[PDB]
DNA sequence: ATCAATATCCACCTGCAGATACTACCAAAAGTGTATTTGGAAACTGCTCCATCAAAAGGCATGTTCAGCTGATTCAGCTGAACATGCCTTTTGATGGAGCAGTTTCCAAATACACTTTTGGTAGTATCTGCAGGTGGATATTGAT
DNA sequence: ATCAATATCCACCTGCAGATACTACCAAAAGTGTATTTGGAAACTGCTCCATCAAAAGGCATGTTCAGCTGAATCAGCTGAACATGCCTTTTGATGGAGCAGTTTCCAAATACACTTTTGGTAGTATCTGCAGGTGGATATTGAT
């Protein structure tokens, strides 16, 4: 028996992406391929920021991903932060950033 | 005696905050607060110890975002002193009133 | 003893992808975790509200598809339809 | 039971090097002396809502604890989503 | 042909029973449509939303209440639950 | 027969409400009150606007509701305002207000 | 006489918004600044509401595609039905 | 001959619009705009008539709702005279930049 | 202060756009009845994890000093409001046809069900490893002079 | 610019919390195969209602003038940052026990169909009137003197 992830070529599981649609009470019915797409999408996404996560991890010298490198990912990025314009990383913090007039001489 | 001009431990400091991740209020008196607000609402209520971390998480964010909008206000006033105004200035555009 | 479901086995597969020699703090995977069950809500709501509005009973992927360049910014809808519709179709002819 | 404690004033707790941190945090650089009591205020009604929408989850799941879930859907509920305290 | 579905006869209703001599422009009526149909989309939204976090299968009044409490503002949700609740104790005690 | 709405003494179709609480995809099951006491809350507060609306009608030396009526009367309304803080009502115009600093000195 | 059709959102209309707004007293820059962000508001709501159209596999924009692009761009409009 | 002040008429025009509800972009040159812009996500499209009117209805008071807040921007920074940071600045604060 | 130009208010008038009442219909709700399926309260008990307290560790309050920021004052000059109308762009209505919407239809793909395999969580005991926070010790940044 | 007070920056460094490892099992997933229902695409088609345009409408682009507003410049007062000083409060690690949550037994209530009745929505018809404009004539506001 071959799983419907490695059938559709995903390491997320389709299996239940199909399964919780149905509990989540979205429609009547769940098409075959909505969650074949919906399981591409958020394997996509998720492999969209641990990319992105990872260099902010490599940049500051460190092996592990930590929350201020999800952080440091997100609001790096446009389209991500976008995503996320409403959404708080805990124990993230916030993007140096100092307002020009603040700083000193002239 | 050796002293710095005022504003330049500020941009220290800044440049710290910024940096670091770590909450800065005091968990214990941040604790005390949720637990006399909720109290307020509802009596005998208990607290996982998760749930007072989520809200000050919550909460420091959101401080923090307001400190920026904030200070932006003042900047438009052509400040760098940011007053309860730019404060106020700042949540009537959010829609917070 | 109750049984409490993540994508975190997935996640992590996915980051030794794309780094092999990094790792995630646990709490960086409870983060990551919020985020799929985050957008999975996001994308099945406008799905769910696509299909009422066109009085259907079924979300097909193509009301997921529909759902994602609504949902997702520019260059991310993008390529995250390119992936649906790709693994869509290596899926329909692999049975 | 035997006694528990009286609370009142604990906003107090939020000090002045708390708040300024916070604003540091925020990239202030100046701080007029009335914005520490402004912020405890506002700091005030945001609680204030969080948890009446967190209680009121409490309350409806007939528990007697506010658990960590309570807060994370009433913070979702007012746009305020948070990622790292559970679901 | 079709079937188009309205609150209007009810809103009109009870316009009458609270200014009878007062009546509605066709605009505002649909305006007046809109706004049950967002409410009622709203509280059934969160109603639907208790029962999952609960892991209860129905959506009973009392979800539509708690649902009522978090969507309302103090004198507003009190009032809604007070007709709420009338209504639902009403209905009840009549064979 | 009798209908459900003359039981609870709504005019708002509880049997409708009930229906529509059905085919929304909200639970797998519907209980019994549930419509009723919807019913009740929806009816009350379109009573609510169309009073204060009939006044906002009355007002201006009308007897017909048009949308102004209605903005009237959501927006200086506190509790309405806030409930309806994000719709916009067509052709509802605003409320008149002019900042004090504005005005022309005297 | 060919002109931009956005320049079609003249300098007295933008004036009356103004006014409607409570503004007394306009920088000339204003009204291609206005310009701009009545782009972006478009364009975003527009997006939406013809991704829409498209699902139903329809070459007209309803009023409900706009209603519903509206409402999840977080700009819910009552009297257009829905 | 006779002239009133500036910002006589500006106060009288202010009065007004706030009075009625009535649109105040020219349907035709805003129709155009709404079909020019769709162009670029769908060709040969067509738009029902109540919904280019539900557009308008929303950009106006959409448009209308962001002059109040870059008022009170311009107010806070001391001015009368909306300017483009004015726009700008409630934009930001709001979220859409 | 008066004075005249004109904006603004209000009482009265009325055709007609848009509201409303009136009829016969029929598909389609909503209700009534009986057979069935189940969801969740209840009562009980494991056991996680919360309140609470004691020691131990560190940021808080407070007074003083004065740097430089804010806010007032003044002022010049630039810049946006006011003005009048025929020019041309929009509004108004008339009429062809695009396409949306309603109808019938049939099959590819939805659900249901039922044994059969897989596997993602945990749980109990184990070892591995990234990095926090201590150390000193070499390299800026800042502000007095 | 130069000297000195101190922040800042690495870089290695040893403890250990948190992550990683695997071994055992296991309930609940996910799979597979087959019998059974149907959602919606497809195809045809009628009749809105939409793009277009001709004539009717009436708003705005224009360019001159200067009221008054913005922004620069100047400076007096005093507020808020910096810092030193003296210790209170929080943090951190540890132990009985409330209430949450895991499991099981049991029924009031909710679902599934069918059949009986009704209600709301349309439609085609004429039936009705609130109030948008137009008017006239008094009065208030504004700007000039
Ligand atoms: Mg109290």
């Amino acid at each position: 028996a071959k799983t419907r992830s490695s059938r559709a070529g995903l390491q997320f599981p389709v299996g239940r992406v199909h399964r919780l649609l149905r509990k989540g009470n979205y429609a009547e019915r769940v098409g075959a391929g909505a969650p074949v797409y919906l399981a591409a999408v958020l394997e996509y996404l998720t492999a969209e920021i641990l990319e992105l996560a990872g260099n902010a991890a490599r940049d500051n010298k460190k092996t592990r991903i930590i929350p201020r490198h999800l952080q440091l990912a997100v609001r790096n990025d446009e389209e991500l932060n976008k995503l996320l314009g409403r959404v708080t990383i805990a124990q993230g913090g916030v993007l140096p950033n100092i307002q020009s007039v603040l700083l000193p001489k002239k | 005696p050796h002293r710095y001009r005022p504003g330049t431990v500020a941009l220290r400091e800044i440049r710290r905050y910024q940096k670091s991740t770590e909450l800065l209020i005091r968990k214990l008196p941040f604790q005390r607060l949720v637990r006399e607000i909720a109290q307020d609402f509802k009596t005998d209520l208990r607290f996982q110890s998760s749930a007072v971390m989520a809200l000050q998480e919550a909460s420091e964010a959101y401080l923090v975002a307001l400190f920026e909008d904030t200070n932006l206000c003042a900047i438009h006033a052509k400040r760098v002193t940011i007053m309860p105004k730019d404060i106020q200035l700042a949540r009537r555009i959010r829609g917070e009133r | 003893k109750t049984r409490k479901e993540s994508y975190a086995i997935y996640v992590y597969k996915v980051l030794k992808q794309v780094h092999p020699d990094t790792g995630i703090s646990s709490k960086a995977m409870s983060i990551m975790n919020s985020f799929v069950n985050d957008v999975f809500e996001r994308i099945a709501g406008e799905a769910s509200r696509l299909a009422h509005y066109n009085k259907r009973s079924t979300i097909t992927s193509r009301e997921i598809q529909t759902a994602v360049r609504l949902l997702l910014p520019g260059e991310l809808a993008k390529h995250a339809v390119s992936e649906g519709t790709k693994a869509v179709t290596k899926y329909t002819s692999a049975k | 039971k035997r006694h528990r404690k009286v609370l009142r004033d604990n906003i107090q707790g939020i000090t002045k090097p708390a708040i300024r941190r916070l604003a540091r945090r925020g990239g202030v650089k100046r701080i007029s002396g009335l914005i520490y009591e402004e912020t405890r205020g506002v700091l005030k009604v945001f609680l204030e809502n969080v948890i009446r929408d967190a209680v009121t989850y409490t309350e409806h799941a007939k528990r007697k604890t506010v658990t960590a879930m309570d807060v994370v859907y009433a913070l979702k509920r007012q746009g305020r989503t948070l990622y790292g305290f559970g679901g």
